[PDB]
């Protein structure tokens, strides 16, 4: 779910 | 366990309440969470639904027994609860005394050697009262309770076994095996009568053949209590070899346990097309299944005479196929048939022996070793032929060791001008380089032997044997009587005790 | 008596789960994945024993369910318990397949209660616990 | 050395794997399909570190992204532990708040990514400033 | 960048609805770019490259591609990077076999090392390190030492030599001989590009594991480096300094270098160098320089890998200490990765001298570990921690405890755990009455997972050590008198009621009657190498105690005896009842004189165990 | 023996 | 199953039906059981992975319990368009069966014994062949049991080669071809001496082999027609050879 949201902050 | 606690408070307002189908969601929660500090809050709550106007709340509150009995289970009001789970055994409905029966009868594996004592009339004609009532799963719980009663009297047995007698039931595994389990304890009452008994087995042979057109997973647990029940009562199935006969789409767990009644329930008459089954059986697919076939045939042999020079030839003809596992399942069964027919089959030995180079499985092994044994005189280099596997007598199974220590015991006390350096070596490696204490002991019991006295030696190792009579894989006859005993339950699925699962 | 119910896909991941019973701790569907259902050998039987925990199983299309226990239970009983479970499942939702149960996470498990207590089976029948089990609304037709 | 490294999504999509040591192809779909299996269930009470066969995995979380690199059983564990949080933050620095799509629609830019900072199973280049000069600067030719 | 079209694709696929949607539309994508590629047109260059592009993403997807190798081949050939870039990666994921192509292949590989461009340079070796062919060590194994050393190569270029010498070394050594590149490579050590140096230290590293005369030069070199890296100052080597710390990665390697040698040769480099690691110790007890995580864990990793070097030389038992009360902290510390790593270096301290002493210290939290943690994985090296800090004074609750474990420990790992206590028990022997005990819960409790071996040696040690002799046979015959009895010691009280059930017959509770009807309750719930063992211990009776016989001879005589089924059964049944019967007195106990005691031997335990590793 | 079957 | 691409210069196919006729039969001359299992094999080397449809004489009449390999799927929207399938390349097992109506005997075997006394003992057993006379029945065997106590004994025979074996206890009668509806006989004069006279001799039935060309069950292969959609061949280009052959299994008399 979300591949968008990002990696670290 | 841990969301719980901090208001169970809740869970003692909700059992009390109006309306009598939701009082057993409280009732079953406050049994689910596993702790000490519920015990405080349970007690009073669990006396109460024990007796209550609807069968709902008493069907689930007797089941809270049994919860309660996993966690810290040896208080006053366990012993109260004793008492308020056997009175409710005769109520008005019928699910409410199943699970009374179930926890109670689990309750009795926390066993003092005095648990439920059955109390014979008074305790019994009330779950033979209750039977008749009982709840599909009921059923099942009271004649497995039965099980643990034991008789005095030819009549006491009777009284109880004409109650049952009416179970050619509906839950059709479940009720009917546990029925034959009562039926087939209570079976000493005159070992045979004139009526009773003569009628009982007429009766017990219907509905142990209906439970083959169950479902294939009850298939396979009817056939493995039928392989009991076959061995211990044969007379009961002793016409129906036709029902088991291999159905052509009959999953492979099925199709290797019928193979084995087969052979139980094969006669002097009805041979002849066992094997036409077997012959077919062999040209199957399933490597497990063929096997279990051309052992079969082996265990023909032995089972009847006049088969016997057929069951070989089929045998050889089998070994000249060359097919590696085929091989190795015959020559271990041509052991067997060399046993119950000395001297006949000698001049086989032969063409055995061509095919030894390629023998993998202890099993066949052990089986050509023995055979060079018996038989060494005959064999001009049987000298050479044991000396083959002491080479690598380690990095081999301790079946195959003890034999062939035994094998060229044999040899020497056949050959032993010829032979002195061949059993000083294998001795050498069963007492010195072993490390196996049994195999050590052999190794020397055999070494003083020899050493004591070779006219002795002879005597004791090279006596004339007695014949090994148509067993053909039976079990242990002291381990079937328990095991008829635990018929309809798992330990009759795996054919061995309870004690070998905890 | 039963002390663990469990039900898998073909791939081996847990549709559902039930332990009934502290005997049977969680890695025991590990037990079966590992042992059974991607085992090398097809040609096995109903009933194993793994470390002295007995797993019996059926299939049903690609959806296995399996019964565990460290008991001596009546072993008829087990599968005759796990037949008229998946008679329930029948008239409740239709079709046996991974989509109808997913649907029913709400329905599985309140049956389960109702059916199976501590291991013991109860009593089951679509009439008699109707209006004793609550379902949706519009069920699974396509397929 | 580096056995593999792999980056899969929570689902299973395998978005990178760099093989260290030639694998047959059926032996890879079963590893990949292992290592998802330990890693995803592994809450962050569990510690970072997985024993496996005779390899070991350390594995990181990021987003739904899981970067597992698997080594040799001698090999530093918090050492590679970091390696993995060295390259991901180049990531961070070359695509500017990196995303799970951002390495699916510029794959092949990924592998070059990795193919700097490690080689041959072992660790090449630690220098986070000294990668994204090379990967700009010589982005840039055609 | 770019790749015309690839975007769209991809999009396309993320946009399908099905997995029927997803191949349909893939299948057609890959008949269009068949159709491009067999003889549609002579395409231009950036063409080529994007329709590869899509070719390699389809297969990075899940689905097989049969084509495009010589088009990729094509691209190799490029003098724009990007063509290049798409064609390497291409060959180097779908790999190919050919020996047209793997020709081709590696002449575009020689063609690309023949420039001076030390990108081309570059995009030929890292495909050499990543597929690492036979074909291509002997191809280019010869050349690529020289391009390492020689002549100025670049930085870049050095790095990714030393990596590709590395992996062809370990692909096909037979093609790296140890010439005269020798002395260059180790002056790699001093180069200024801290990455020259990540990278040769790893060469250097592997050579030497069988070649350490020949790069023993490194060890000076590497030290005076690694002191150099742990003294600088907080704005020295800023490009390679992560998280408030000097080239992590730098100084675990170096450290591992160190590791592939003894302590070192000279005085000074020796001084140095337990200086270096001094400091090392001293600044993991300092205040943490930042909050976030990056820098404990990047620190930590240099502490671990210098206490391992400690723990490799064994020298200098000033640092053994230290590293033993570090190590300690670690084992209370919160975070569940430094517990983890503190119990596994531990365990290699435990065999060393000097250090022994100090981890047995830390035995209470141990043991608190084992039983609290709840995980696995720690416990497991809290358990590896026990038994080799275990000797004399701690095998007794040692056991104890692994004993506990056992109890609730899974099913996998007991066969092993059993294993082990039985040989804690055997080696820390005080009382041998506490070994046949020990040996005797391990059957209760695990069992079915004991082992052959391990019961195997408790009646070797029993009939060798003579006093225990009593103790064995009482507290036997006691435990089979328990209906919840287990296969096994059916087997040991067996094996010893029949060699020392004279030590108890003297009660009357363990008669001889009373000590074979107990036996003969098992007879026909154990297995057959179990009855053929009772039969054997059935004889022995009749020998011990002639007021038996008669009840034991109509046993053997039984039909179920006789004619049994197994060959070894009726064998001995047999041969122990035509011995009964026939021969004499003084024949009888001849052949079933006391039994000598077992020579000195290995364990087959320990070789087990060592087995159990493969 | 080897007949053909249409 | 038929995985990848398959490539061959010549498309042809061979069936072959194996089946072995199992028979206890009394001394008067009654068919009292006998049961034919069966088995089709197919050897089908074709190009492309191909569908097949798969026809037989089954309800011109009789067929008991079959099987089929998991290739073969029956029910396609409910009922059979007969046996439907998708064979892989080379050797398998298609379908394994059995029947036991409408039997078809390829032999029938009579005996006459006749003692004179307890010392002699005639013997005279006739074979007939009960099929096509443009037939080769080959690997014919009769195994006529002697008794335990044998003095000697005497044979000679119209057709074939015969002796007495005494490790045996029988009298083996061989034929290395015999056609159909055509007869031969054996006659033998077997010597005694009478030991115990109570164990009455339980006398064993006569024993048959014999390989025949025909399938005695009555099958008989009515088609198989083979398509291929991807490529332009289909089942006028196929060669296609069928073959049958009788093994005897149990095939007993005088019982």
């Amino acid at each position: 779910m979300s591949q968008i949201k990002r990696l670290l902050s | 366990p841990d969301m719980a606690i901090m208001a169970v408070n809740s869970f003692v307002k909700d059992c009390e309440d109006p309306n009598p189908l939701i009082r057993a969601l409280a009732v079953r929660t406050m049994g689910c969470i596993r702790v000490d500090k519920i015990t405080e809050y349970l007690c009073e709550p669990l006396r109460k639904c024990l007796k209550d106007e609807d069968p709902y709340v008493r069907k689930t509150a007797a089941v809270c027994v049994a919860k309660l009995h996993d966690i810290n289970a040896q208080m006053v009001e366990d012993q109260g609860f004793l008492d308020s789970l056997r009175d409710l055994i005769a109520d008005s409905n019928p699910m409410v005394v199943a699970n009374a029966v179930a926890a109670l009868s689990e309750i009795s594996e926390s066993h003092p050697n005095s648990n439920l004592l059955d109390l014979n009339p008074q305790n019994i004609n009330k779950l033979l009262t209750a039977l008749n009532e009982c709840t599909e799963w009921g059923q099942i719980f009271i004649l497995d309770c039965l099980s643990n009663y034991n008789p005095k009297d030819d009549r006491e047995a009777q009284s109880i076994c004409e109650r049952v007698t009416p179970r050619l039931s509906h839950a059709n595994s479940a009720v009917v095996l546990s029925a034959v389990k009562v039926l087939m304890k209570f079976l000493e009452l005159l070992p045979k009568d004139s009526d009773y008994y003569n009628m009982l087995l007429k009766k017990l042979a219907p509905p142990l053949v209906t439970l083959l057109s169950g479902e294939p997973e009850v298939q396979y647990v009817a056939l493995r209590n039928i392989n009991l029940i076959v061995q211990k009562r044969p007379e009961i199935l002793k016409q129906e070899i036709k029902v088991f006969f291999v159905k052509y789409n009959d999953p492979i767990y099925v199709k290797l346990e019928k193979l084995d009644i087969m052979i139980r329930l094969a006669s002097q008459a009805n041979i002849a097309q066992v094997l036409a089954e077997l012959k077919e059986y062999a040209t199957e697919v399933d490597v497990d299944f063929v096997r279990k076939a051309v052992r079969a045939i082996g265990r023909c042999a032995i089972k009847v005479e006049q088969s016997a020079e057929r069951c070989v030839s089929t045998l050889l003809d089998l070994i000249q196929t060359k097919v590696n596992y085929v091989v190795q399942e015959a020559i271990v069964v041509i052991r067997d048939i060399f046993r119950k027919y000395p001297n006949k089959y000698e001049s086989i030995i032969a063409t055995l022996c061509e095919n030894l180079d390629s023998l993998d499985e202890p099993d066949a092994r052990a089986a050509m070793i023995w055979i060079v044994g018996e038989y060494a005189e005959r064999i001009d280099n049987a000298d050479e032929l044991l000396e083959s596997f002491l080479e690598g007598f380690h990095d081999e199974s301790t079946q195959v060791q003890l034999t062939l220590l035994t094998a060229i015991v044999k040899l020497f006390l056949k050959k032993p001008s010829e032979t002195q350096e061949l059993v000083q070596q294998v001795l050498s490696l069963a007492t010195q380089d072993s490390d196996n204490p049994d195999l050590r002991d052999r190794g020397y019991i055999y070494w003083r032997l020899l050493s004591t006295d070779p006219v002795t030696a002879k005597e004791v190792v090279l006596s004339e044997k007695p014949l090994i009579s148509e067993e053909t894989d039976l079990i242990e006859p002291t381990l079937l009587d328990e095991l008829i005993c635990h018929i309809g339950s798992l330990a009759s699925v795996y054919h061995k005790p309870p004690n070998a699962f905890v | 008596m039963i002390g663990g119910l469990f039900i898998y896909n073909h791939k081996g991941e847990v549709l559902i789960s039930r332990v009934y019973r502290d005997d049977i701790g969680r890695n025991a569907v590990d037990a079966f994945r590992v042992n059974v259902i991607h085992a090398r050998q097809q040609v096995r039987s109903p009933v194993t024993n793994i470390a002295r925990t007995s797993f019996f199983h059926v299939k049903r299309s690609n959806i296995w369910l399996a019964a565990v226990t460290k008991q001596n239970v009546n072993a008829a009983m087990v599968f005759e318990f796990l037949y008229k479970m998946c008679d329930v499942m029948a008239a409740y939702f239709g079709k046996i397949s991974e989509e109808n149960i997913k649907n029913n996470f709400v329905l599985i498990y309140e049956l389960l209660d109702e059916i199976l207590d501590f291991g013991y089976p109860q009593n089951s029948e679509t009439g008699a616990l109707k209006t004793f089990i609550t379902q949706q609304g519009i069920k699974s037709q396509h397929q | 050395m580096i056995r593999f490294i792999l980056i899969q999504n929570r689902a299973g999509k395998t978005r990178l794997a760099k093989w260290y040591m030639q694998f047959d192809d059926d032996e890879k779909q079963k590893l990949i399909e292992e290592v998802h299996a330990v890693v995803t269930v592994r809450d962050a009470k569990h510690t970072n570190f997985v024993e496996f066969r005779n390899f070991k995995i350390i594995y990181r979380r990021y987003a739904g992204l899981y970067f597992c690199i698997c080594v040799d059983v001698n090999d530093n564990n918090l050492a590679y532990l970091e390696a993995i949080h060295n390259f991901v933050e180049v990531l961070n620095e070359y695509f500017h708040n990196v995303c799970e799509l951002d390495l699916v629609f510029n794959f092949y830019k990924v592998y070059t990514v990795v193919d700097e900072m490690f080689l041959a199973g072992e660790i090449r280049e630690t220098s986070q400033t000294k990668v994204l000069k090379q990967l700009l600067m010589l982005q840039s030719l055609e | 960048d770019g790749m015309r079209g690839l975007a769209v694709f991809i999009s396309d696929i993320r946009n399908c609805k099905s997995k029927e949607a997803e191949i349909k539309r893939i299948n057609k994508e890959l008949a269009n770019i068949r159709s491009k590629f067999k003889g549609d047109k002579a395409l231009d260059g950036y063409s080529k490259k994007k329709y590869v592009c899509k070719l390699l993403f389809i297969f990075l997807l899940g689905h097989d591609i049969d084509f495009g190798h010589m088009e990729a081949v094509n691209l190799l050939s490029s003098n724009r990077y990007t063509e290049k870039q798409i064609g390497y990666l291409f060959i180097s994921v779908l790999v190919n076999s050919n020996s047209e192509l793997i020709r081709l292949i590696n002449n575009a590989i020689k063609n690309d090392l023949a420039s001076r461009n030390p990108t081309f340079m570059g995009l030929a070796l890292h495909c050499i390190a990543n597929v690492g062919s036979r074909e291509m060590a002997e191809a280019f194994a010869g050349e690529i030492p020289k391009i390492l050393v020689a002549g100025d190569t670049m930085d870049s270029v050095k790095q990714s030599a030393a990596l590709c010498l590395l992996r062809l070394y370990r692909t096909s050594p037979d093609l790296v001989p140890m010439g005269d590149w020798t002395s260059r490579v180790v002056h790699l050590l001093n180069d200024q590009h801290l990455g020259v140096v990540t990278a040769a230290t790893s060469l250097i590293t592997t050579l030497a594991q069988k070649n350490p005369e020949e790069f023993k030069t490194s060890v000076s070199l590497a030290v005076s480096r690694l002191s150099r890296i742990v003294t600088s100052a907080s704005t020295d080597l800023q490009d390679y300094t992560y998280y408030f710390v000097p080239a992590p990665w730098l100084s675990v390697k170096l450290l591992r270098l160190l590791q592939c040698y003894p302590p070192p040769e000279d005085p000074a480099v020796r001084g140095r160098l337990t200086e270096c690691l001094e400091t090392i110790l001293n600044k993991a007890q300092e205040p943490p320089k930042s909050k976030k995580v990056q820098h404990s864990n990047a620190k930590n990793a240099v502490l671990f890998e210098a206490i391992s070097l400690i723990i490799h030389h064994d020298s200098e038992p000033n640092l053994l200490v230290r590293a033993c009360n570090q190590l300690g902290q670690f084992l209370q510390h919160r975070e569940t990765n430094l517990r983890y790593l503190a119990l596994e270096s531990m365990c290699t301290l435990a065999s060393s001298e000097f250090s022994h002493e100090a981890v047995k210290t830390h035995i209470e939290t141990v043991i608190n570990a084992l039983k609290t943690e709840r995980d696995v994985s720690v416990r497991q090296r809290a358990v590896d921690l026990l038994y080799a800090m275990c000797d004399r004074s701690n095998a007794q609750q040692i056991v104890a405890e692994m004993l506990s474990y056992l109890e609730t420990a899974d099913y996998s790992i007991r066969e092993e755990i059993v294993l082990k206590v039985a040989i804690l028990a055997e080696k820390y022997a005080v009382d041998y009455t506490w070994y046949v005990d020990t040996i005797l819960n391990l059957i209760r409790i695990a069992g079915d997972y004991v082992s052959e071996e391990v019961w195997y040696r408790v009646i070797q040690i029993v009939i060798n050590r003579d006093d225990v002799q009593g103790y064995a046979a009482k507290t036997v015959f006691e435990a089979l008198q328990a209906p919840a009895c287990h296969e096994n010691l059916v087997k040991v009280g067996g094996y010893i009621l029949g060699e020392f059930g004279n030590l108890i017959a003297g009660d009357p509770r363990s008669s001889p009657l009373i000590q074979f009807n107990l036996l003969h309750s098992k007879f026909h719930l154990c297995s057959v190498p179990t009855r053929a063992l009772l039969l054997s211990t059935y004889i022995k009776f009749v020998n011990l105690f002639p007021e038996v016989k008669a009840t034991i001879q109509d046993v053997l005589r039984s039909d179920s005896q006789l004619k049994n089924a197994d060959v070894e059964l009726q064998q001995r049944a047999v041969e122990y009842l035509r011995l009964s019967t026939v021969a004499s007195t003084d024949i009888l106990a001849t052949v079933l004189e006391e039994m000598p005691p077992f020579p000195e031997r290995e364990s087959s335990i320990l070789a087990k165990l060592k087995k159990k590793k493969g | 023996d080897y007949q053909r079957l249409n």
